[PDB]
DNA sequence: TTATTGAGGCTTAAGCAGTGGGTTCCAGGTACT
RNA sequence: UAACUAGGGAACCCACU
DNA sequence: AGTACCTAGCTTAAGCCTCAATAA
């Protein structure tokens, strides 16, 4: 739902990468520049960005039970 | 192959060369439409291509008459996995 | 100028498939059939019903106008019902159906939107609560805006009707039945549409030695063919002939038909005809006037109900029965080969539409029943009764919401309607997307599980189980449509504006030379020039007139017929529209799907243009078709 | 000549491989107070 | 001054080898 | 009101029907 922590081949860091991911695609970056620009240079690590779906933000859409 | 292990000498051959002649009850594909194997040939096409014959390989690729016709030999198959299984089971129970 | 060359055609195409599901969905066979079915079906059978009398004073009731309100819950006041609230409380998604009902006696008074039973409302569908509202408002319900819908909510659990396969209605099939007593046998599952009742099969049949026999509806005994043309009201040999045999000139169905009148040569009067086949009914006659009335009764109902119910129809009913016995003749001859009972031309799909009114039909007739029996416990006393405590929602809710929930179809088969499968999206679509074939799973015959070929575009050829099943659960194709059901009146009326002469006003010699013309099964004139008809007919459609999109136009060449098809179950999907090699699909089409969010241009646009059209099983087999422009 | 006792053609049960999980259902109807 | 069990049937559907 | 209670297809063995030698 959310973007995992770490690439699960290898265990570099990804978690923080997702938002920067999303600013450099709407810089009109293609997606193996945007990869390119935040380090991600094993495959392994490329599609933990590349094949990721944010379903938490469509999570967020409903209100929570208490608040 | 050669160890005995996996596979066949056909196994290799439809992957690389040519996958064949689709067959349905041991004769070609049946012309399940007015004289026409699919609504994409002529009528009365009696040649390989409209009768089920695969002439791509499997890493070539499948055209979509031969994926249907394919898709039609392995329905036959499954048919005759599942009516050998419910058929055998009561000649083992008779036997026994 | 305007084509498109060959690098833009994949994306062009996939524009094209793009507007399809965005316009269209996954799931437009089960919400547009339970539409079809709440704003018409139920009006039908609740108009169709016979208006109740009890007797003295005599009084009658009569059903005139049906009115569903939204899904609603109710011991208090009554408050709409969201679909996540009845998922929770184990509630069912239904909507109050009220009636407004006459009472005459005379004395006149209107019982305005009483109330008869709940109708369990299929999601998404034109009559759910969540009909037209946006992404926010369906998160605001708690409602997933990715969920398809498609299906009920019985008692809390969702369920997903199955499509139910049968043979396809109104329609002559010929088959051959191996080491039988009949070597070609004729068969005509003919139903009367929009009204319903349980269907009524004839079989004309050829006995294996050559006399020709008719199996009859509610007649325990084979009865010779002869025999019932001359119980229609044809008692001579050319009439029958002439409904039989259209070409003279052909002496090889004389011989074939010698036996037929050599066997019948003891009646040669209409009352001896009737009496002969009314003999041998279900119920048997007391007296000779008995027979005869049961028999006439026979023939006007149970014998060919689609071609006409009414009287004075004898005319149209012995020609489509020389029709069913020249049919035989031809299969026998050879001229014209066996029907395939695995086409999927000669097979329709029962969608939640018919499925439910089906039950419908069946409850309604019950709790007519139960209004029958209150009304006549109250008249023997001379006291007047209330019409509120004569109708009993009870039934109807509990048995529709019975058969939904335990999927026991009927007050007869089961498997209708299954718990939809939630472990992935896919598997939801999947089951969504279901087609079920009644045939019994213990059966070793391969052909029902064969895959056809006719399955091309219209199933999926891969999807199936592996286990008992396989080849009998099947699986709908991505843009593989269910066709609704319409009225094949306005084409009726079109026809013979066209230079269509009916059955009634041609002399039986112009029948060789001219083309036949069926509407829905049924044969309603003949044509002397079918091509240009046919060019019309399309032109028509095409055009998004009087003809709809999902009707059927098959014009059988070789042999000269051309079919009109109408009704629901038809399985279609679009294909492009080639002429003189060349796709009418151009690059301003594809321009305009580009922007399909700005101008508003949609697939419906593209339907409108004549560029697409929806072709279904048979129709497909008149159809010359290329897999790519290349 | 003629019944009489023998041998060829029609309906109808009795069958039809195994292992888990889930769902629904196993009752209203007037009296009477 | 530890008082110790489990529960029915009939149909359907799905999955698995 | 709560409720007593009285009520689709296969193959095959087995049982059941009409026509021909034969003595009375
Ligand atoms: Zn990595």
């Amino acid at each position: 739902m959310i973007i995992p922590v770490r690439c699960f081949t290898c265990g570099k860091i990804v978690g923080n990468k997702w938002e920067a991911y999303l600013g450099l695609l709407q810089a009109e970056y293609t997606e193996g520049d945007a990869l390119d620009a935040l380090g991600l240079k094993r495959y392994c690590c490329r599609r933990m960005l590349l094949a990721h779906v944010d379903l938490i933000e469509k999570l967020l859409n409903y209100a929570p039970l208490e608040k | 192959v050669v160890s005995g292990a996996k596979g066949s000498k056909i196994n290799i051959s439809q992957v690389i060369a040519v996958v064949g002649q689709q067959n349905v009850e041991g004769k070609r594909i049946p012309f399940g439409f007015k004289h026409r194997t699919l609504p994409h040939f002529i009528k009365d096409d009696y040649g390989p291509e409209s009768r089920g014959f695969v002439e791509n390989s499997y890493l070539a690729g499948l055209t979509p008459t031969e994926f249907f016709f394919h898709a039609m030999g392995g329905r036959e198959g499954l048919i005759d996995t599942a009516v050998k299984t419910a058929e055998t089971g009561y000649i083992q129970r008779r036997l026994i | 100028d305007d084509e498109i060359t060959p690098d833009l055609w994949q994306e062009a195409c996939w524009i094209v498939i793009s507007s399809y599901f965005d316009e269209k969905g996954l799931v437009r066979q089960q919400l547009d059939s339970f539409d079809e079915f709440i704003q018409m079906s139920v009006q039908r059978i609740v108009e169709d019903a016979p208006p109740i009398d009890l007797q003295p004073p005599r009084y009658l009731l009569k059903f005139e106008q049906i009115y569903l309100s939204k899904p609603t819950h109710w011991d208090g006041a009554p408050s709409p019902m969201m679909p996540n609230e009845a998922r929770l409380r184990n509630l069912t998604y239904s909507a109050p159906l009220y009636v407004d009902i006459t009472k005459t006696v005379q004395l006149q008074t209107q019982h305005q939107k009483t109330f008869i039973g709940k109708i369990p409302i299929m999601l998404r569908s034109t009559y759910c609560l969540l009909n037209g509202l946006t992404d926010r408002d369906l998160c605001e319900l708690n409602e997933c805006p990715l969920d398809p819908g498609g299906y009920f909510i019985i008692n809390g659990s969702e369920k997903v009707l199955i499509a139910q396969e049968k043979m396809a209605t109104n329609t002559v099939y010929v088959f051959a039945k191996k080491d039988s007593k009949y070597a070609y046998t004729g068969e005509c599952r003919s139903c009367l549409e929009n009204s319903s009742r349980p269907t009524s099969t004839i079989w004309v049949s050829m006995l294996a030695r050559q006399r020709i026999v008719a199996t009859l509806p509610y007649i325990k005994q084979e009865v010779p063919i002869i025999i019932v043309f001359r119980a229609l009201g044809f008692v001579s040999d050319r009439d029958i002939l002439e409904h039989i045999i259209y070409d003279f000139e052909d002496p090889e169905m004389m011989e074939m038909v010698k036996p037929s009148l050599d066997e019948a040569f003891v009646i040669q009067e209409q009352n001896v005809a009737l009496n002969f086949i009314g003999s041998r009914g279900a119920k048997p006659g007391v007296t000779k006037e008995k027979r005869i009335k049961y028999a006439k009764e026979v023939l006007q109902k149970e014998m060919l109900p689609h071609v006409g119910v009414s009287d004075f129809c004898e005319t149209k009913k012995a020609y489509f029965l020389g029709y069913m016995v020249h049919r035989l003749l031809l299969a026998a001859l050879g001229r014209r080969e066996l029907d395939d009972r695995d086409h999927y031309g000669n097979k329709r799909l029962d969608l939640a539409g018919p499925l439910l009114a089906f039950l419908f039909r069946g409850m309604f007739k019950n709790l007519l029943k139960e209004v029958r029996i209150y009304a006549q416990k109250f008249i023997d006393r001379g006291k007047d009764f209330n019409l509120e405590l004569a109708i009993k929602t009870r039934i109807i809710s509990d048995g529709l919401k019975y058969s939904l929930a335990t999927g026991n179809w009927g007050d007869a088969r089961a498997g209708v309607s299954q718990v939809l499968n939630r472990l992935t999206f896919a598997s939801t679509l999947s089951h969504l997307r279901r087609l079920n074939s009644p045939i019994g799973r213990d059966g070793k015959l391969a052909k029902p599980r064969q895959l056809h070929n006719t399955l091309w575009g219209m199933v999926c050829p891969a999807e199936t189980p592996e286990g008992h099943a396989v080849g009998l659960v099947k699986n709908l194709a991505l843009m593989a449509y269910i066709s609704v059901g319409s009225q094949p009146s306005p084409i009726l009326e079109f026809l013979e504006e066209w230079s269509m002469e009916n059955l009634e006003e041609i002399s039986p010699a112009a029948i060789a030379d001219a083309t036949k013309i069926f509407v829905n099964g049924c044969w309603v004139g003949i044509h002397k020039d079918p091509e240009q008809l046919m060019n019309t007919l399309r032109k028509l459609r095409r055009q998004m007139d009087i003809i709809v999109s999902e009707v059927s136009m098959i014009r059988d060449i070789r042999e000269r017929e051309i079919r009109i098809y109408t009704d629901a179950g038809r399985i279609c999907r679009p294909l492009l529209i080639v002429e003189k090699q060349k796709l009418l699909l151009k690059k301003r089409h594809i321009d305009q799907l580009k922007e399909r969010e700005y101008n508003n241009y949609s697939w419906q646009d593209l339907v409108a243009s004549g560029v697409v059209e929806y072709i279904d099983t048979l129709e497909e087999e008149t159809v010359m078709l290329a897999m790519t422009p290349d």
